[PDB]
């Protein structure tokens, strides 16, 4: 299995981590580079492939049992390890991730967005997430048991996927969120903007491998006027 | 070493 | 250009229409079948590639027989709609990659998203009533529409369009649900507009199910085999 | 013929 760390400590951790993952798991598009910056293809693994994500730093000046499990085809998180007790919390459309040497709780509730929203009593849309509100997502995390998610857990869930899974796949997202690593913990709000890259990764994910030369391309409504406006955007898409 | 879009 | 029809005439030409379609484009899967039914993946073809629908049967008698679809082949997608009694291909901005040979290619300010058209159309899909009278008036909207902006009609029309052949083709419960409107009024439900936002994480997912026990994409549960082939027609090749 | 899903 592959092991990550995203490490929070400063936005120069933050980034690096990011990149150090991206290289790792997907390979640069030959059309849409520019310096060392390109979109990259998720490499192909075997159907049920999962890789683990060490979440360190959340206070610069502890904190150190939290893994997130990621599905590497489709950068989506299956469900969060509490690496004290030894168990993963997976989530109902992720049964088919089999993780060996820790106790599997198999919980009744899906990953979507909609039925996270709905639990955390939360609209993505307008979000914020700060230092402050990482760690005490941490710690609702390491206090969470049983097999059904709660407001808290669920709030926790929405904060790390945007920060970790939809930060990797998307660099407008990072370099938003960045901000808020600062040592003055500015609050970084999800806009309406960020919410619908996410909600239409599979449609950019197809077009991009297409994308030759330079201009435009659009998908929906998202468009991109040039080869930086994406670079500036995407960082990593499905490999389809 | 960074990116310019990082 | 490949070419097929989708007969409105009763229930059993508009199924009759929708099956001989999944045969041409899309490949069954051998582990989702149950005797004549199957989910089918979409057969893969270099980028780009299109096909047209010509729609029939709408009413009595030659009469609105002028309409035809332009359709993406590997995602499904509506490019935009051909009147071909003016020889106009009408196509949508996020589509300037369709290039249809000998007809006017009038490239429209207005995208293809469901956001963009339920926008200009002043309409929810979740709720909305589509009957063989609602699709004879799209009809006329479409081929009374011109110019390069999406109207509050033209965009209901294509609302309504796409649900009926795109989405039908990719969902047997969406076209289950609306066949009776041929022989009633067909009332899209939410759980219908959940399954076509779903489309490609269902797609994802279906091609590694095995034997038989359930299948859970986000909300979207299937407990057995039945309840996919009730379901799902026809997914996407990744 | 029709299937019994259609
Ligand atoms: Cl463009
Ligand atoms: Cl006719
Ligand atoms: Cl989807």
């Amino acid at each position: 299995m592959r092991e990550f760390t995203i490490d929070f400590s400063t936005q120069q951790s933050y980034v690096s981590s990011l990149n150090s993952i991206r290289t790792e798991i997907s390979t640069p598009l030959e059309h849409i580079s520019q310096g060392t910056t390109s979109v990259s293809v998720i490499n192909h693994t075997p159907p049920g492939s999962y890789f683990a994500v060490d979440i360190r730093g959340l206070d610069v000046y502890r904190f150190d049992h939290l893994r997130l499990i990621i599905e590497q085809n489709n950068l989506a998180v299956a469900g969060f390890v509490n690496t004290a007790t030894n168990t993963f919390y997976r989530f109902s459309d992720f049964t088919h991730i089999s993780v060996p040497g820790v106790t599997t709780v198999s919980m009744t509730t899906d990953s979507s967005y909609t039925t996270l929203q709905r639990v955390a009593a939360l609209e993505r849309s307008g979000m914020q997430i700060s230092r402050h509100s990482l760690v005490s997502s941490y710690l609702a995390l390491m206090e969470f048991s049983g097999n059904t998610m709660t407001r808290d857990a669920s709030r926790a869930v929405l904060r790390f996927v945007t920060v970790t899974a939809e930060a990797l796949r998307f660099r407008q997202i990072q370099r938003e969120f960045r901000q808020a690593l600062s040592e003055t913990a500015p609050v970084y709000t999800m806009t309406p903007g960020d919410v619908d890259l996410t909600l239409n990764w599979g449609r950019i994910s197809n077009v991009l491998p297409e994308y030759r030369g330079e201009d435009g391309v659009r998908v929906g409504r998202i468009s991109f006027n040039n080869i930086s406006a994406i670079l500036g955007t995407v960082a990593v898409i499905l490999n389809c | 070493g960074f990116g310019l879009f990082d």
